[PDB]
C-alpha cells in the first residue's frame, strides 16, 4: 500500500458507492476478505497523490459481492474520529460470529477488540483460497 | 462444478430470417446481489470479440435493434430478429455468476444464399522462385458458394496428389461468399519435366468442371 | 482502443511478457483481465488485475505459472506466463472489465497477441508476385517460407482495401508457413495503375514492398 | 512532478519601492496550499505567506500574496533594507517541489571595481605550488569578467572565481579570482596580468606584475 | 519548547550513511540545500502514524526515524554521493488545517552540514597576500591571507583579533579539483600605515584543531 495516495484529514484528534476524501483520516481498508488498502483516487480517474488534500480526491469503493467481485465492504476512520463502515461484512468485518479480519489498523478502528486473540485461518469464498489473519475471542 | 452448453453449435440460417442461440447453465445465475450476470459476445475472423449483450435483457450501445436476449436462471436465449450479411462469425455466451468466468463453446453462424460459381484463376510461378530450389503454382477461386469445392491438379493432363495445399477463407461478411487458393509446391528440376499445368475445379454451381491452364513450363 | 504487444516465439521452458497499454495513457477505474484462445478451443479466462488498487486474481489452471503485473506512471499491464508448453500457444487478449468487477463482461478488448512456442528457429518471409476470367482481372502476391505466424498484408500502403482477400496461413511439410493474397481489378486499369503489397513479419523485423507487374 | 518557474531571476529595486514576484507553475497546485519563503544569506528560510493569501505570525503587513491556478504573485507593499533576500515558493501533492529562487538586490549607482593583484608568496613556492590572486572590490552590478594573462597569453580552465554576498553598508559585490599553477610553470614566465571588464569601466583595466 | 535544535555537522565518504537528529507538534519534515542552489524537498513525517512519505528522486535511500518521548526525529540518507553535500534542515508544520501533512512548515533547525568527499581532514596552509604601494586606489592599499588546501568546511578568519573589521572581505570557499577547499580573505587599509601598523589574520579551523596567526607585511 502507498501513503502517497493516502488521505490524512485529521482534525482535533449501507451501499459503499463513493466517498469524498475530505472527511476521512487514515487508510481506507477493504476486505476481499483479505485486507486491501484503497488509495485516494480522482472521480473515475488515476490514483492521486495529495494526502487527501485536494477536493476532487475521492475513494471509489463501488462494490459487488466478493467471490468474483470487489471486497465485501470497507471500513475507515473519518475526520472527527468515528469508525465509518459500508457494504456488508464477510459494524466491523466479521467472518465468524466471534472473529474479525486482522489488519494493521484494526486496533485503531475498533479499540474494543484489543484483548482479542490472533489466529491464522483459511476462508473459502467461491473457489479461491484466502489465507488471512483473524482476531477472535 | 459448473458448465455451459451452447446449442446449437452450428446454426445455418437463410438471409433475412430469425435465428436463436440457446445457452444453458447448471446453476442459477441470479447471484447474491440479485443481478443476473450473463453476457453475449460476437467474434469475427481476425478481430477480437466485442460485447453485444451485457445482461440477459440489456443491449449494449452501437448494436442494432435486431438483437435481443432472454431467459432466466439456467435457460437463456439470444434471438436475432432479422439476420443480415453482417451477422457472421462465432457467438459466445459468458457467465459471471460463478467463479471462474468461463466462455461458451461457440456458435458459428452461416448464411444460406446459394448457387455461386467460382471465377477460377491460375498464376504461373515467378522467376525468383525458380531461381530458388522450389517453385509453386497458384490456383485461385474467388467469390463462390457453397464452401464445398474440389480442385484437382493436372500436370501434363495427369492427375496429381500429395503435393497440393488448399487454403479456405472465412465466410465474407460483405456478400456471403468464400475464397479458396491452391498451391502446388515442387522442385524446379521436377518443374521442367512438364509443359502444361492445369487446375480443374468442380463445384455445385458449375455444370461442367472449369479448368484453367498454361502451356509454358 | 487498447494497445498490446507484438507476436513472440519462445522456446519451451522459458517465459513471456505481454504488454497492454490504454490509449489515454493514464489508468482509471476498471478491472483488466487476460483471456486467451487456443487453436481450436474456446476462450479461456486466465486472470484479473485491479490496477487502481493492485488486486490480482488468477484461475486455478494457471496458478503458480502466471503473474499479472501493472506498472504505474507507465500505463502498461504485463502478463508473466512462465514455464511455457506446446499447448500454451494461443492468441492472448487483454480485456477491460468494469471496476465493479467481472460478471458484466468486458467492454473493450485488446488487439490480440499471438505467442508461439516451438523449438524451431525464427525465419523471415520471402515474397513472390503472382502475374495478372470471371469477367474481371486477377492479381496476387504470395508470401512463402515464414515462421512463426502471423503476417499482415496491406495493398497500396493501406489505400486499396476494396476487393482484397488475404488467405489463412497453411502449414508446409518443411515446418514453414505460406499465405497468399489476391485482389480483382478491372482490365482497363492494368496498365495505368501499379499495386504494391506490403508484407510485415514482426519476429523477422523485415518489411518488403514488392511490385507486381503484368507480363 | 510539478515544476515552479519564478520570474524574474534577479530583481534590482531600491528601498522604498514595491516588488512583484511571480511563481508560474506547470500544473494547478491543488487548492491554495502554496507557500512563500524568504532566506537571508547564512540563515534558514522564513515562512512569509501560506495559503496564497494568509499571513504568517509576526510577518509584517507589507507582504501579501495573491493568484490562483498556475499563476501566483507575492507583493511586498514597501521594500525596506531587511526585505532584500532570496525568495522561494513552495507548493498540494506528493512531489512537493520548490522554486529555484529570485534574488532581491539593492539597485545602486554603477561602481567600478578596485583591481588589486597579488603575486604568490615565497612560503607557497617552497611547497611546490603557486597561486596568483586577483581582487575586485566594491563594484556594482554583480556582472563582472576577469581574464588571466600569463606572458600575455589568454588562459582558460585554470582559474576559479569567488563572489561575496551583496554588502549591506554600500550594496556592492566583491570578486576574487585565483590562478593556480605549478612551481615549475610559474618560473617559466615573467609577465602575469589580470584583465578586468566591467560596466563601470570605460576601458578594460589590467593589473600586472613581473617576477622580481 | 521555544525552538528545535539539530545535530552537529558531519563529514562522510561516498557509500556511507549519515544520520541527523532533530530535537525540539506534528508533521516534522526535512529539506536540503546545496551551496548556492535552490532547496530540494526531502521526505516528510507524521508523529501520529509513524510512517513517512518521500520524494521520487532519493526514495530508495532515504529513511526517516523518530524517537519516542522527546521529539528526536532522525534522518538517514544511504549511499551518499558528491551531489548530497549540502546543509539539511528539519522543520515543523504549523497551524495544520484539515489535512495533516499539507500545511506548510514554519520553524527550522540550525542546519547540519553534511560533506560527502573522499579527502581526509587536513589543516589549512595560510600564505600571505602581500600589499603594494603602487596598486593603491585613492590611498587605500590591499592585503590579505590565502587559506589554501583545507578540509572540511568551515573556517573562520579574523584580523587583529577582531580589532579590524571595516574593509574586511572574506570570500566564500571554492572547491579545488583535488577535493580540498581554498579560501581568501582580504582587507583594505591606507597606504601610510603599511610600515607602521601590524596586520595579522587569525585563521581558525575547528575540524582539524588548527589555529594559525600569520603576519602580513609588504
Ligand atoms: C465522521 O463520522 C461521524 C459519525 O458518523 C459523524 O458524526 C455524525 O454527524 C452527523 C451530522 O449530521 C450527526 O447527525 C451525528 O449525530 C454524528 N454522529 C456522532 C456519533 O456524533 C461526523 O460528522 C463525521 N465527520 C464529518 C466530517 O462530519
Ligand atoms: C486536483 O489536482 C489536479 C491537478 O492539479 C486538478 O486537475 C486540474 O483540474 C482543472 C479544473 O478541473 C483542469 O482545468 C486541469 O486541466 C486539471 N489538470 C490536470 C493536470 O488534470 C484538479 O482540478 C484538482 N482538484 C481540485 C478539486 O482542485
Ligand atoms: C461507481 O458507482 C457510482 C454509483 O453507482 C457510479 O455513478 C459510477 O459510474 C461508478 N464508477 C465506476 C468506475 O464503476
Amino acid at each position: 500500500w502507498h501513503i502517497n495516495s493516502t488521505a490524512l484529514n485529521c482534525n482535533e484528534s449501507r451501499p459503499c458507492g463513493i466517498v469524498p476524501a475530505k472527511s476521512v483520516c487514515g487508510p481506507v481498508y477493504c476486505f476481499t476478505p483479505s485486507p486491501v488498502v484503497v488509495g485516494t483516487t480522482d472521480r473515475s480517474g488515476a490514483p492521486t497523490y495529495s494526502w487527501g488534500a485536494n477536493d476532487t480526491d475521492v475513494f471509489v469503493l463501488n462494490n459487488t459481492r466478493p467471490p468474483l467481485g470487489n471486497w465485501f465492504g470497507c471500513t475507515w476512520m473519518n475526520s472527527t474520529g468515528f469508525t465509518k463502515v459500508c457494504g456488508a461484512p464477510p459494524s466491523g468485518p466479521w467472518i465468524t460470529p466471534r472473529c474479525m479480519v486482522d489488519y494493521p489498523y484494526r486496533l485503531w478502528h475498533y479499540p474494543c477488540t484489543i484483548n482479542y486473540t490472533i489466529f491464522k485461518v483459511r476462508m473459502y469464498v467461491g473457489g479461491v483460497e484466502h489465507r488471512l489473519e483473524a482476531a477472535c475471542n | 462444478e459448473l458448465v455451459l452448453t451452447q446449442s446449437p453449435l452450428s446454426l445455418p440460417v437463410t438471409l433475412g430470417q430469425p435465428a436463436s442461440i440457446s445457452c444453458r447453465s447448471t446453476q442459477s445465475l441470479v447471484y447474491s446481489d440479485g443481478n443476473t450476470y450473463l453476457n453475449w459476445f460476437h467474434q469475427r475472423a481476425g478481430q477480437p470479440p466485442r460485447r453485444l449483450i451485457y445482461k440477459v435483457s440489456n443491449r449494449d450501445s452501437g448494436v442494432p435493434e435486431r438483437f435481443s436476449g432472454s431467459g432466466s436462471g439456467t435457460d437463456f436465449t439470444l434471438k436475432i430478429s432479422r439476420v443480415e450479411a453482417e451477422d457472421v462469425g462465432i457467438y459466445y455466451c459468458m457467465q459471471g455468476a460463478h467463479w471462474p468466468p468461463t466462455f461458451g463453446g461457440g456458435t458459428k453462424v452461416e448464411i444460406n444464399r446459394t448457387v455461386a460459381a467460382p471465377s477460377v484463376f491460375i498464376f504461373p510461378p515467378s522467376d525468383e522462385q525458380l531461381k530458388s530450389g522450389t517453385a509453386s503454382v497458384v490456383c485461385l477461386l474467388n467469390n463462390f458458394y457453397p464452401r464445398e469445392a474440389k480442385v484437382q491438379w493436372k500436370v501434363d493432363n495427369a492427375l496429381q496428389s500429395g503435393n497440393s495445399q488448399e487454403s479456405v477463407t472465412e465466410q465474407d461478411s460483405k456478400d456471403s461468399t468464400y475464397s479458396l487458393s491452391s498451391t502446388l509446391t515442387l522442385s524446379k528440376a521436377d518443374y521442367e519435366k512438364h509443359k502444361v499445368y492445369a487446375c480443374e475445379v468442380t463445384h455445385q454451381g458449375l455444370s461442367s468442371p472449369v479448368t484453367k491452364s498454361f502451356n509454358r513450363g | 482502443l487498447l494497445e498490446q504487444s507484438g507476436a513472440e516465439l519462445k522456446k519451451p521452458g522459458s517465459s513471456v511478457k505481454v504488454s497492454c497499454k490504454p490509449s489515454d495513457g493514464t489508468f482509471r477505474a476498471y478491472t483488466l483481465s487476460w483471456v486467451r484462445q487456443a487453436p481450436g478451443q474456446t476462450l479461456e479466462w486466465m486472470g484479473r488485475i485491479m490496477p487502481t488498487v493492485g488486486i490480482t486474481n488468477y484461475a486455478q489452471k494457471f496458478q503458480g505459472r502466471v503473474t499479472i503485473s501493472a506498472d504505474m506512471s507507465t500505463a502498461t499491464a504485463y502478463m508473466e506466463l512462465s514455464s511455457l508448453r506446446s499447448d500454451d500457444t494461443a492468441i492472448y487478449y487483454c480485456a477491460k472489465g468494469p471496476y465493479v468487477g467481472l460478471g458484466e463482461g468486458f467492454s473493450e478488448w485488446g488487439q490480440g497477441t499471438l505467442v508461439t512456442v516451438s523449438s524451431a528457429s525464427t525465419k523471415g518471409p520471402s515474397v513472390f508476385p503472382l502475374a495478372p476470367s470471371g469477367g474481371t482481372a486477377a492479381l496476387g502476391c504470395l508470401v512463402k517460407d515464414y515462421f512463426p505466424e502471423p503476417v499482415t498484408v496491406s495493398w497500396n500502403s493501406g489505400a486499396l482495401t476494396s476487393g482484397v482477400h488475404t488467405f489463412p496461413a497453411v502449414l508446409q511439410s518443411s515446418g514453414l508457413y505460406s499465405l497468399s493474397s489476391v485482389v480483382t481489378v478491372p482490365s482497363s486499369s492494368l496498365g495505368t495503375q501499379t499495386y504494391i503489397c506490403n508484407v510485415n513479419h514482426k519476429p523477422s523485423n523485415t518489411k518488403v514492398d514488392k511490385k507486381v507487374e503484368p507480363k
